RNA sequence: AGUCUCCCACCAAUUCGUAUGCGGAAAACGUAAUGAGAUUUAAAAAAAUUGUUUAAAUCAACUCAUUAAGGAGGAUGCCCUUGGGUAUUCUGCUUCUUGACCUGGUACCUCUAUUGCAGGGUACUGGUGUUUUCUUCGGUACUGGAUUCCGUUUGUAUGGAAUCU
RNA sequence: AAACACAAA
């Protein structure tokens, strides 16, 4: 498990439980903050955007704009087969066990 | 309208390099038919995509990307000295890219 | 704090009371025969005095005293016979009933008063008046054919 | 100041909708104080 | 002198400041709008509330004790 | 012919800096303050270069002519419209118009000096190495 | 055979999208009238002249009905144009037991006739 | 509701580079342990707010003064008496971006197209040096929409400029 | 009316 990075001692000392996004200060100055799952993510901006998100990001046609989400809290694992530098017959079964064999199919591989 | 398979990866410039978000060339906007979307499923540079993915996965190239990370003062001085260039006919508010003293950043879409 | 106002839009309609003459039955024909014009002897102080007399004559003394606190005619022109009467949100029913019980002008007879729109601001009243004026032109253009 | 006030009014009638609003409610200061706050 | 020195600091009078610079403002308005300079209506509209901000204080800051 | 324009420009820059020193904390986060601070940068960058006209005491320049040709076409036909639109929008609000009209007048008087410098320097611009 | 249909390519820059109503097969009549009136009132603030009304397939009939309404109701000049629309459809080609959605997707073109209806002010 | 404060561009840094009881982006912001205080006081009596507007037997309430984060050893108190858990106190390590500002001297490199000299940068030493403007003064950034012209495998795979609202 | 200000009171 990789630990928290080395940014600013002052701000690094604050968290001590929940990691900070690389845009924590900006979002905190723009949107609201909260700490639930060992992390600090955004809840909602100050200005109300109920109907704005519908007309911008939704399935609507009249959408002239864009929405940006800081989704760096989503953690990821990179897995590689080192039993050999060739086709991953082990990773095939690993994925077929981890998720349904929907994942382990010809489409998502090819 | 686009199909399911759409993954574009390449090496981009640091966004601090640009002064203003200049829009791309918009001249063939009218000549956009379904033949281009049909050919997009056929034409695909898998080699460069895999190269960028391996660069982003490997922790050596990912750290080499942090080789020469210029500061805002560096970019400010470069933009101030781009005022006096050899072509004295066109005003350029940007700074050209360098293959030696500049970081190549891998990105995935 | 805010003073709760409620403007009243009324129209003066002249019924074509003439039994000796035959008339055309249609939409725009009767709209034109009912919106012909207002007579020259028509102003703001002549309508305000008439409505003040009718209010005292129908309601009484206290009914006129409670209603005449903020009873004013803000905008009225005799070319289109459209007026905006300001009153309280409490006495709107009183002013409406008085405009309904309007019998006649002291010198001009044979006319009715129709309250159309009641709102608590002048901007929506103006918007509704513009919409009604635009609607009026449609049947006119259609019948001019 | 009269022709100056006319120029200011012809300038405010482009930005604002009621030109004689600030001069009536006294929002056009004739003096601009320039001093570090003490 | 558009600005002078006085009791507290320097005072800048808007009156003479825009009086001396009037033909320049006329030329600027002619360069911005050509046919609309003869007309007198509302060209600039109200600032959106989204871009609207709030005013801070005139002091620097208060240090923690 | 030049000294008068230089004195006018440095007299305008002094008032710009003096009112900026006071309006720095009053209106910190403002859209018009961005354009106001952007104007002072170009003003000072032209003022230091044309004060270098007296810093050297020679024939005027050799390459600062090219520098001026680069620095003149960034606020005349590039950032004049947005500056004027914002300087009028800060007045259209109605909260702060007293300094807004002065800022509009500042822009109107500063652009005239830039146009004068351009129309004066046309001849050696087309004469020396470009245009 | 399982086959899905995606929408048609729409390339509108900034203002072609604003003064244009795309009439769906499930779009009500009165809501379409309201949106058309709003577009007609907002056009000269957008800076255009006409309002585009685009419909294809089942909604063509009620799009022509919307046009015929404002034809004589408000006495506004209308223009009817007949265009072709190409749509891309993902089909499954035969080539163990996998999901129906996660199969071999091949793109196929299909041309359909549609009506564009412009209304003046 | 209120003549209170603050966010609503950034800056490996003349830009409060502030690891300072805890939480917090900041806040004339919340709260925790101890000691003291009453025009005889650090300060309340003869910036905002509030009709009365903290206390002045004890309690309760206001103000100010100290307590930097984590790991290891010993002692004491409790359930428990292999042992383990919690609280307090003393020694003491780990937490490391060659930075108050500014002046002078020396050493090296570049431009102004030979040199002494003129300006900038870096490495080192010495010093309170009139930093009495004890309240804002640094750097970069065209953020509405439409269309047209030109160059391109010789170089950059995209750049330059123009008209109207 | 509301909302704004190193105003004014
Ligand atoms: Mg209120
Ligand atoms: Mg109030
Ligand atoms: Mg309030």
């Amino acid at each position: 498990l990789a630990p928290i990075p080395k940014g600013r001692v002052k701000y690094t000392k604050r968290q001590k439980h929940f990691a900070w996004l690389p845009t924590h200060i900006w979002n905190a100055k723009r949107s609201h903050m909260m700490k639930r799952w060992g992390y600090q993510m955004v809840w909602a901006p100050t200005q109300k955007c109920f109907k704005l998100t519908h007309r911008l990001g939704g399935d609507t046609c009249s959408s002239d704009g864009a929405l940006c989400m800081d989704s760096s809290y989503i953690g990821t694992i990179i897995v590689k087969d080192k039993s050999n530098d060739s086709e991953g017959d082990f990773l095939k079964s690993i994925i077929g066990k981890l998720t349904a064999e929907r994942a382990n199919l010809r489409k998502y591989r090819e | 309208a686009l199909p399911q398979r759409c993954t574009f990866a390449f090496e981009a410039i640091d966004p601090r390099h640009l002064a203003a978000p200049k829009k791309l060339n918009d001249s063939q906007r009218k000549t956009v038919n379904s033949d281009d979307i049909l050919s997009l499923h056929e034409n695909y540079p898998q080699d460069e995509i895999n190269a960028v993915f391996n660069e982003l996965c490997d922790p050596e190239s990912r750290t080499q990307s942090y080789n020469n990370q210029n500061t805002l003062k560096e970019i400010s001085a470069r933009r101030y000295k781009l005022l006096t260039a050899t072509p004295n006919s066109i005003n350029k508010t940007t700074v050209p890219f360098k293959e030696s003293d500049d970081p190549s950043i891998p990105l995935v879409i | 704090v805010r003073l709760k106002s409620r403007y009243i839009l009324f129209e003066i309609i002249f019924p074509p009371t003439d039994t000796n003459v035959e008339e055309s039955v249609s939409k725009a024909d009767i709209l034109l025969s009912h919106h012909r014009a207002s007579p020259a002897d028509v102003s703001i102080k002549s309508i305000l005095q008439e409505i003040r007399r009718s209010l005292s004559l129908n309601l009484g003394d206290y009914g006129s005293a409670k209603c005449n606190s903020l009873l004013q005619l803000k905008y009225f022109s005799n070319k289109t016979s459209t007026g905006i009467i300001r009153c309280h949100r409490e006495d709107c029913d009183l002013v409406i009933m008085a405009l309904m019980l309007m019998s006649k002008i002291g010198d001009v007879d044979g006319l009715i008063v129709n309250p159309v729109k009641v709102s608590g601001t002048i901007k929506k009243i103006e918007q509704f008046a513009m919409r009604r004026n635009s609607k009026i032109l449609n049947i006119i253009k259609c019948s001019q054919s | 100041d009269r022709t100056q006030t006319f120029i200011k009014d012809c300038l405010f009638t482009k930005c604002l909708e009621d030109p004689e609003k600030p001069f009536n409610e006294n929002r056009f200061q004739d003096t601009l104080l320039l001093l570090p706050t003490d | 002198t558009p600005s002078d020195l006085s009791e507290s600091g320097s005072k800048l009078n808007v009156d003479q400041f825009i009086s001396s610079r009037q033909f320049e403002v006329k030329q600027l308005q002619l360069a911005m709008h050509n046919s609309k300079a003869a007309s007198s209506t509302r060209i600039f509209q109200a600032l959106p509330r989204k871009l609207r901000r709030r005013t801070a204080s005139h002091n620097v800051r208060r240090i923690p004790k | 012919e030049m000294d008068n324009v230089i004195r006018s420009l440095e007299q305008e820059y002094r008032l710009i800096l003096l009112l900026n020193h006071r309006n720095k904390n009053q209106h910190r986060a403002a859209s018009w303050y961005g354009s106001f601070n952007e104007m002072k940068r170009n003003c000072g960058q032209i003022i230091t270069l044309f004060s270098s006209r007296r810093l050297q005491a020679k024939r005027l320049k050799d390459v600062e002519w090219v520098k001026l040709h680069r620095l003149l076409q960034r606020a005349l036909f590039r950032q004049l419209k947005r500056w004027y639109w914002q300087f009028n929008g800060v007045i259209a609000l109605g909260q702060f118009v007293t300094l807004g009209c002065t800022l509009v007048t500042l822009l109107a008087n500063v652009r005239a000096l830039y146009m004068r410098l351009w129309e004066i320097n046309e001849t050696e611009f087309i004469r020396c190495g470009c245009l | 055979k399982r086959v899905t249909k995606h929408p048609s390519l729409k390339t509108l820059t900034h203002k072609q999208i604003h003064t244009t109503i795309f009439v769906k097969s499930t779009t009500p009549y009165v809501s379409a009238l309201k949106r058309i009136n709003k577009f007609l009132d907002s056009v000269h603030k957008q800076g255009s002249s006409y309002v585009a009304v685009l419909g294809m397939g089942k909604a063509v009939e009620k799009t022509l009905a919307l046009g015929c309404h404002f034809q004589d109701q408000k006495n506004k000049k209308i223009e009817v144009y007949t265009k072709t629309i190409e749509v891309l459809d993902e089909v499954i080609t035969e080539g163990s037991d996998v999901e129906d959605d996660d199969k071999e997707t091949q793109l196929k073109k299909r041309a359909v006739s549609g009506v564009e209806l412009r209304i003046y002010v």
